[PDB]
């Protein structure tokens, strides 16, 4: 059996809150404290507090005084954390997990995490801008070349190359949200120099949410 | 209050992990350990210092004294290269480690190919600046790329991202993104990603002026 279970993901705007929920089994609402714990791509776990269902009493970690509050509903045995005048910087993932309350047992069990994305942008298309091969993208035999897909929202994008005939030497790499609340990410592909006077290049792009579809011809720099 | 750990331990498999943790007020509290593997929850792996909870490999072993805390992992494998994180509690808040990203060389270390593209003049013309820095197909996943601008170290303005582990070779390629407006890119010469790596001997830049052709 499962014992806890969180919410979807989420989008909020700057200044606004974010509710994530957390249903437990009957054990777990019984017999455990909830930690509140989140994670931003690419940093490590960060404590916000801590819930004990069956009593209702909290606490919080003094960065977040005033911005969480943890709640709970005993007849659907489920926990919450609401995280009010959201910023970018709130942007993670939140997870609850329990522990058995020197007296402590550790988070034993962790829920699947809820994605909050804070930004203020609305949904928009990318910017497509060539990668183009030149002397500084070549090491020896092998020359790099690939499309810039910047400046979107929501997730996601996909990328290919020449329609689909070209899958070797690929990397797509995944998004990061830049700092304006958009999106960006590149897609590069690794090619024998000696094709770049004859063999031509073009990535394809679709935006889906804004059905945005691009296709750019990336070519050498002269 | 907060918790040391260093941020990566490389070994080779078979060998013994150690992975320290020290903060002033360890000795007072316990220490649990934690392993997070990419896109998957944490996993609890000691508790109270020393115990294993239920289902922990028995190679898996914790001690705490003299305010630091160290995880030991006796015939390192490779199900066990991940993220580890140590945290305790100072009276009431829950403080954790930075983490130690713990890498098991499977294989021989490769170092990567660098390329740098500057900005192309259609995006400049909507008045911002991207340059690219690929780190192409090494190995191990660890990595450091740094940006310079006329050998000024930038901050603030740039977002790496990584590609999941290829299935054959077991490689890795990683971008490096400095953003700046048209203007400020338009101020310097020189722009350079300084990369790291333990299949590099020295530091490698790649730059370029701009104008270069
Ligand atoms: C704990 O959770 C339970 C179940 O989610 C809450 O009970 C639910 O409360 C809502 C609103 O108070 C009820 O919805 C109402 O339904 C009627 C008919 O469908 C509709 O006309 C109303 O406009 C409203 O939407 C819902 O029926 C009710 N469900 C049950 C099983 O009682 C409870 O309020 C929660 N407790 C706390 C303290 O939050």
């Amino acid at each position: 059996q499962v014992q806890l279970v969180q919410s979807g993901a989420e989008v909020k705007k700057p200044g606004a809150s974010v509710k994530v929920s957390c249903k437990t089994s009957g054990y777990t609402f019984n017999n455990y404290d909830i930690n509140w714990v989140r994670q931003a791509a690419g940093q490590g776990l960060e404590w916000m507090g801590w819930m004990n269902p069956y009593s209702g009493n909290t606490g919080y970690a003094q960065k977040f005084q005033g911005r969480v509050t943890m709640t709970r509903n005993i007849s659907i045995t489920t926990v919450y954390m609401e995280l009010s005048s959201l910023r970018s910087e709130d942007t993670a993932v939140y997870y609850c997990a329990r522990e058995v309350r020197g007296y402590g047992g550790g988070s034993d069990y962790w829920g699947q995490g809820t994605l909050v994305t804070v930004s203020s942008a609305s949904t928009k298309g990318p910017s497509v801008f060539p990668l183009a091969p030149s002397s500084k993208s070549t090491s020896g035999g092998t020359a790099a070349l690939g499309c810039l897909v910047k400046d979107y929202f929501p997730e996601p994008v996909t990328v290919s190359w020449n329609s689909g005939a070209l899958t070797s030497g690929v990397h797509t790499f995944p998004a990061v949200l830049q700092s304006s609340g958009l999106y960006s990410l590149s897609s590069v592909v690794t090619v024998p120099s000696s094709s770049l006077g004859t063999q031509t290049y073009i990535c394809n792009v679709n935006h889906k949410p804004s059905n945005t579809k691009v296709d750019k011809r990336v070519e050498p720099k002269s | 209050y907060e918790l040391t750990q260093p941020p990566s331990v490389s070994l080779s498999p078979g060998q013994t992990a150690t992975i320290t943790c020290s903060g002033d007020k360890l000795d007072d509290n316990y220490v649990c350990w934690y392993q997070q593997k990419p896109g998957q929850s944490p996993v609890l792996v000691i508790y109270q210092d020393t115990m294993r909870p239920s289902g922990i490999p028995e190679r898996f072993s914790g001690s705490n004294s003299g305010n630091i805390a160290t995880l030991t992992i006796s015939g390192t494998q490779a199900v066990d290269e991940a993220d580890y994180y140590c945290q305790a509690w100072d009276g009431s808040t829950v403080v954790f480690g930075g983490g130690t990203r713990l890498t098991v060389l499977g294989q021989p270390k490769a170092a990567p190919s660098v390329f740098i593209f500057p900005p192309s003049d259609e995006q400049l013309k909507s008045g911002t600046a991207s340059v690219v820095c690929l780190l192409n197909n090494f190995y191990p996943r660890e990595a450091k790329v740094q940006w310079k601008v006329d050998n000024a170290l930038q901050s603030g303005n740039s977002q790496e991202s990584v590609t999941e582990q290829d299935s054959k070779d077991s490689t890795y390629s990683l971008s490096s993104t400095l953003t700046l407006s048209k203007a400020d890119y338009e101020k310097h010469k020189v722009y350079a990603c300084e990369v790291t790596h333990q299949g590099l001997s020295s530091p490698v830049t790649k730059s370029f002026n701009r104008g270069e052709c």
